[PDB]
DNA sequence: CATGGGTGCGCCAGACAGGG
DNA sequence: CCCTGTCTGGCGTCCTCTCACCCCATG
């Protein structure tokens, strides 16, 4: 009933953090849809490295941001507070749309 | 009750130094009015004088 | 000409008082002395004879009229009667804050688990009658949808 | 405090305060949408007696 | 589920009418 | 106004030891 869309840069972190966000829900709400991954946005910035001439030495960079969905089933007040207020993992965005 | 004859914010917390439920379960921040339900943070005999 | 009067009943048995009142009218057949009965107070279109006064106070679970005196009880000094009548109809179909929550406007939450929290409405939906406002939970503004009456304009 | 069984044996002052607050809420409602003079005279009189 | 409204005591004493 | 009758209020011993029972009612 409530889309839980959460974003973070590390994949071993965003996917660790999705294990407890349903463990704090299935303990009380006892019904979640399931962990849905989403296609990651890879932003590339390839740019020069020398402070002058030699525009042939560049270094390819990439910042990968990931997205996960769990889309919890039950809108019972208990479950609402157990996710809305109980947000964990600093450095991990989580945004909810009921 | 949230704001009834026996309120939390108007008087005080039933339990000593416990705010309300999930907030302050040790002895460090005695006073912070938690957002879950407006409540004071004091002892058990504080409601007898208020 | 039949003027209005206010009757006090035991609050909670009011529909049964209204039914028993209509039945006492059609028992003691003073049909030309009663017009309607509107619904803890029961409104009665009536005239004032002492016989009809004893009739209404002999209806069971009725305390008495409410007026200036008990000799000649008082019709209807309408002061906020029109307001109450209009408010009933208005409530039937009408919003509280009228979703005046525009984008970037701060609002207040007093319902659900987000009760006692403020936030801003990033998006508004007058058609769906829902405001998109996020409430700083543990610092993280938790974008949640609240109704106009569920939240107050800040 | 409750008794042996569990039903709360409530004090008399809670009945008195709960009556005064019920009537005061009714009288404030009879100030917003409100109602005619005879109604608010009985309402204020019931609050006075409460 | 939650709220909503008897008729056997006797003296003192002072305040409120009530004549006087 | 100066006395007379009425009308309501205020009050009546101290410690203990068991028991029994604490708001219906219902659309």
């Amino acid at each position: 009933r409530i889309r839980i869309r959460l974003k973070a840069f590390d994949h071993r972190l965003i996917d660790q953090a999705t294990a407890e966000i349903v463990e704090t829900a299935k303990r009380t709400g006892a019904q979640v849809r399931g962990p849905i991954p989403l296609p990651t946005r890879k932003e590339r910035f390839t740019v020069l490295i020398s402070p002058h001439v030699n525009k042939d030495a560049r270094d390819q960079y990439e910042i990968r941001t990931h997205l996960r969905l769990v889309d919890i089933v039950e809108p019972t007040e208990k479950t609402v507070d157990a996710l809305m207020r109980l947000d964990l993992a600093a450095g991990v965005d989580v945004q909810i749309s009921l | 009750e949230r704001d009834g004859l026996f309120c939390a914010r108007i008087f005080g917390p039933v339990k000593d130094y416990e705010c309300l439920c999930g907030k302050y379960k040790r002895l460090k921040h005695r006073g912070v009015i938690c957002e879950k339900c407006g409540v004071e943070v004091t002892q058990t005999k504080v409601r007898r004088e208020r | 000409k039949k003027r209005w009067y206010v009757v006090q009943a035991f609050s909670g048995f009011e529909g049964r008082v209204a039914t028993s009142l209509r039945e006492h009218i059609k028992l003691h057949n003073m049909e030309d002395l009663f017009g309607e009965v509107m619904v803890g107070y029961v409104l009665v279109q009536m005239v004032m004879n002492d016989a009809s006064w004893h009739l209404v106070r002999s209806v069971p679970r009725v305390m008495g009229f409410i007026g200036g005196t008990s000799d000649r009880p008082a019709p209807i000094s309408d002061k906020e009667v029109d307001a109450i009548m209009n408010r009933l109809q208005q409530v039937g179909d009408k919003p509280r804050p009228k979703t005046l929550f525009e984008p970037g406007e701060m609002v207040r939450v007093n319902d659900g688990p987000f009760a006692d929290f403020n936030g801003v409405v990033e998006e508004v939906d007058y058609e769906k009658s829902r405001l998109k406002v996020s409430v700083s939970i543990f610092g993280r503004a938790t974008p949640v949808e609240l109704d106009f009456s569920q939240v107050e304009k800040a | 405090v409750p008794l042996d069984g569990g039903r709360f044996a409530t004090s008399d002052l809670n009945d008195l305060y709960r009556r005064v607050i019920n009537r005061n809420n009714r009288l404030k409602r009879l100030l917003d949408l409100a109602a005619p003079d005879i109604i608010v005279r009985n309402e204020k009189r019931m609050l006075q007696e409460a």
